[PDB]
């Protein structure tokens, strides 16, 4: 019925 | 003497303190009860700030004293 | 007091370079007041309640995607004057509206009525 | 640490202010610069309106740092 979350990743402000 | 901390909203949050107790002793007992840091929490009594290095006697904060508790902002 | 945007999405924590999800999945939502002053809110689908409550002014901040973790959607608010980063992701099972709402968000932060 | 205050009217003005400067210290600054009244004084910077008694790096305002300045309608139809 709904879609799972995200999973932990790296960001960088590119 | 306990005291009986209101948040924002209705939530009232009920800390055992001893008169000689600190402010700063206060908040503490907060942020182990709700997880909010002295910086995050503002313990204001009879419409007066609570500053640090004073006891609840000096704000003469009897026991079920009802004391405002005002957060920051939140998140960003 | 008109909404101008909402759809289902969560926040996320970023510490140091890492970005976790939060699993209270809100809305993110957008509110115009009689001020012209542009309300960016985010309410908790836990509670269905505001959990924040930001305004947003024009080229205050950029609404835009994610791409470091191609797999859902996650977009990110970066705040050009505010000097602070946002990430959101989209609890929408369908992607048909996300563009949309992606675009709605920026004009809506950008371009209010 | 001065920050840039642009008014509705697309006016800038930047004020001198220390990053422990409050919030109703910046107003004044904006009431001798302008004269607009503190009731009418809604700061507004990082996207969230700048709270009475917080301090401008209580917001991570810096310096040249733009904040929005909303002025009361005082009217209506």
């Amino acid at each position: 019925q709904e879609p799972e979350p995200p999973e932990p990743f790296e960001y960088i402000d590119d | 003497m306990q005291i009986f901390v209101k948040t924002l909203t209705g939530k009232t949050i009920t800390l055992e303190v001893e008169p000689s107790d600190t402010i700063e002793n206060v908040k503490a007992k907060i942020q182990d009860k709700e997880g909010i840091p002295p910086d995050q929490q503002r313990l204001i009594f009879a419409g007066r700030q609570l500053e640090d290095g004073r006891t609840l006697s000096d704000y003469n904060i009897q026991k079920e004293s009802t004391l405002h508790l005002v957060l920051r902002l939140r998140g960003g | 007091n008109k909404y101008l945007v909402e759809f289902r999405a969560g926040k996320m924590s970023l510490k140091g370079t890492t970005v976790t999800p939060d699993k209270r999945k809100g809305l993110v939502y957008i509110q115009q007041t009689d001020d012209s002053l542009i309300h960016f809110c985010w309410k908790d689908r836990t509670s269905g309640n505001v959990e924040d409550d930001l305004i947003i002014f024009p080229d205050d901040c950029e609404f835009k995607r994610v791409p470091q973790c191609p797999s859902g959607r996650v977009y990110v608010l970066k705040f050009k004057a505010g000097s602070k980063r946002l990430f959101f992701w989209m609890q929408e099972p369908k992607t048909d509206q996300d563009e949309e709402h992606c675009r709605k968000v920026n004009e809506y932060l950008n371009n209010p009525p």
